């Protein structure tokens, strides 16, 4: 998502193509997600 | 012819070296960003 | 914030104008945090 920038939908654009976008933000809240899952985890074991 | 046939087919690559092919849509799309309008402006308008 | 940089305040630009500016990484903790306090919500009830 940094490497791109974002205008319209893919109806208008002659030759689009199909592949994924890596958006960085995405696992730097998914490792945030799972420290907070094992926060829970452990928070349920006392 | 050649000076033509290079235009359209690779852009301005032809002057600075060997030619090196490019789809004139996107070619054009390198232009609109010469002129400061973003290349999005040509995509989205290439039928007109 | 992404469509714009920043320098300075307030005081020193003439004709400035009041407006927001809107941060994409605001709502993309925020709905962060409600699935946070819905994880807390449910762990009370058991
Ligand atoms: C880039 O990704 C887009 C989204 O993933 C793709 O668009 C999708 O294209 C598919 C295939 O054309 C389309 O599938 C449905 O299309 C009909 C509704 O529009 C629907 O009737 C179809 O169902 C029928 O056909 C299938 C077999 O094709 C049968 O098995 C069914 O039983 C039924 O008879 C089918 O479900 C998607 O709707 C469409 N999604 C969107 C959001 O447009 C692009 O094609 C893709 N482009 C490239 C170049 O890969
Ligand atoms: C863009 O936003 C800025 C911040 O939101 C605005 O600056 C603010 O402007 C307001 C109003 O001019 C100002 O309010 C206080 O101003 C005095 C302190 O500087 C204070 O004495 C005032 O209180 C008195 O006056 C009011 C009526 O004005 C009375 O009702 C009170 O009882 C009292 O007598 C008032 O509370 C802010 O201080 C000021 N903030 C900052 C950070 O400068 C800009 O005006 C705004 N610009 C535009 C074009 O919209
Ligand atoms: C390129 O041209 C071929 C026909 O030669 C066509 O089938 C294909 O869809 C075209 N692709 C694009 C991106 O224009
Ligand atoms: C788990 O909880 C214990 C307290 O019972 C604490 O000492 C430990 O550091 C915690 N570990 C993690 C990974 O949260
Ligand atoms: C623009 O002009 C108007 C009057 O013509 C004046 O009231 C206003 O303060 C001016 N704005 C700036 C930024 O100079
Ligand atoms: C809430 O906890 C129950 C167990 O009591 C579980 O089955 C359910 O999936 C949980 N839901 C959420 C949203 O955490």
């Amino acid at each position: 998502t940094d490497n791109t920038f974002v205008s319209g939908n893919c109806d208008v654009v002659i030759g689009i193509v199909n592949n994924t976008v890596y958006d960085p933000l995405q696992p730097e809240l998914d490792s945030f997600k799972e420290e907070l899952d094992k926060y829970f985890k452990n928070h349920t074991s006392p | 012819s050649a000076l033509l046939a290079g235009t359209i087919t690779s852009g301005w690559t032809f002057g600075a070296g060997a030619a090196l092919q490019i789809p004139f849509a996107m070619q054009m799309a390198y232009r609109f960003n010469g002129i400061g309008v973003t290349q999005n402006v040509l995509y989205e308008n290439q039928k007109l």
